[PDB]
């Protein structure tokens, strides 16, 4: 009945003020991209930044399993992108935040649904 | 010079492939100096994506459900900047496999982990990319020679493994070369060795064999062409740029959809070869791409 709940782990590191993930793969692109959350290639607008998927998953950068049955990892072989401003910590963003469905955007983020 | 600061990277001039030079040691006047890469881009991505904004200026064929793979992909940071790349450059439904000696977390379609020699593939492949440098190059202990170890799988891996019109592209340095790859540029269309701007105060180059031929049309000495390299490197300073970062609007790969036949290799005529030299055919089997890699028991 046991299993390591990794994502609590980083962010109650986070809050003890340890230095979030770092080497997040950020790619050359135009900004002028769509701003979706999670896409094919780097949609970044102005705001965002865009990171290749698999650096952001905090499950791939561990070497541990990922939480579903398929063991299905969304963010590997696509780009993610993150607001400038939280760009410091993808990891610690895609963790934390949702990806609104209908839209496809960010939750709380470029959402106007 | 400082024209070509506009451009992604710097390509060895015809005629310096037309001499015969002695090897000397590389001596690089901005030896030291740095480009300034954009906020928080590594010198790996940007590296990257000027060899392939200057790959986007080939000709290069570029079918359906290409098969690309990608050696020497990992880094000591554990991430894959260069197939992050590939992978972004790349028409997407491109199947794309890298790999590398250590472990490492990648983007690509499937990795394997381990030396290159222990790596097998059923199919061909239309693109082959190499990354792959050994740490222990840096010992300038014995004169520079012709290198074996990987070098010696990366020729055999073309001639047995590459398509008739793909291509490849090979790191090497002053340093980290190989006698037979030169000699093995003379079986493509058209060669050259090409300098990213941003990385320009190194010795480090790509060899670029672009629409391979699977035969001779040139002879090459590959002990001469790279020391005639290495006399461009050293007579021709670069100046280091990142200036090509900056537009990123042309930079996806252009998708011919071209064609992909199934021949032997007595069917190959002129006219083929003819249509390979411009890119305009990819000749190969379209069965699933299967890969594997040996491991050691004891
Ligand atoms: N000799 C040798 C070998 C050295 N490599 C790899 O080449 C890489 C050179 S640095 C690559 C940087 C990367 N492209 C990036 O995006 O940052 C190292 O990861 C090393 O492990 C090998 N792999 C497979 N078989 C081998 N024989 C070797
Ligand atoms: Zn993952
Ligand atoms: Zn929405």
């Amino acid at each position: 009945a046991f299993a390591v709940d990794a994502a609590k782990a980083y962010k109650d590191y986070l809050a003890s003020g340890g230095q979030p993930i770092t080497n997040c793969v950020k790619m050359l692109c135009t900004h002028t991209g769509t701003g979706q959350a999670i896409t094919v290639t780097p949609e970044a607008n102005m705001d965002q930044e865009s990171f290749g998927g698999a650096s952001c998953c905090l499950y791939c950068r561990c070497h541990i399993d990922h939480p579903n049955p398929k063991g299905f990892c969304d963010l590997k072989g696509k780009y993610v992108q993150i607001p400038t401003t939280c760009a410091n910590d993808p990891v610690g963003f895609t963790l934390k935040n949702t990806v609104c469905t209908v839209c496809g955007m960010w939750k709380g983020y470029g959402c106007s649904c | 010079m400082s024209s070509q600061a506009w451009q992604p990277g710097v390509a060895m001039p015809n005629l310096y492939k037309m001499q015969r030079m002695l090897l000397e040691k590389c001596d690089l006047q901005n030896y030291g100096d740095s480009a300034t890469l954009p906020k928080g881009i590594m010198m790996n991505v940007a590296k990257y994506t000027q060899l392939c904004q200057y790959l986007n200026t080939l000709t290069l064929a570029v079918p359906y459900n290409m098969r690309v793979i990608h050696f020497g992909a990992g880094s000591d940071k554990g991430v894959a900047p260069g197939t992050a790349v590939l992978r972004q450059w790349l028409p997407t439904g491109t199947l794309l496999v890298d790999s590398d000696l250590n472990d490492f977390v990648s983007d690509a379609d499937s990795t394997l982990i381990g030396d290159c020699a222990t790596v097998h593939t059923a199919n061909k492949w239309d693109l082959i990319i190499s990354d792959m440098y050994d740490p222990k190059t840096k010992n300038v202990t014995k004169e520079n020679d012709s290198k074996e170890g990987f070098f010696t799988y990366i020729c055999g891996f073309i001639q047995q493994k590459l398509a008739l019109g793909g291509s490849v592209a090979i790191k090497i340095t002053e340093h980290s070369w190989n006698a037979d790859l030169y000699k093995l540029m003379g079986h493509f269309a058209w060669w050259t060795a090409f300098v990213t701007n941003v990385n320009a105060s190194s010795s480090e180059a790509f060899l670029i064999g672009c629409n391979y031929l699977g035969k001779p049309r040139e002879q090459i000495d590959g002990y001469v062409m790279h020391a005639n390299y290495i006399f461009w490197r050293n007579t021709n300073p670069i100046q280091l740029s990142s200036y090509s970062l900056f537009d990123m609007s042309k930079f996806p790969l252009k998708l011919r959809g071209t064609a992909v036949m199934s021949l032997k290799e007595g069917q190959i005529n002129d006219m083929i070869l003819s249509l390979l030299s411009k890119g305009r055919l990819i000749i190969r089997e379209n069965n699933r791409v299967v890969i594997s890699s040996d491991v050691l028991v004891n």
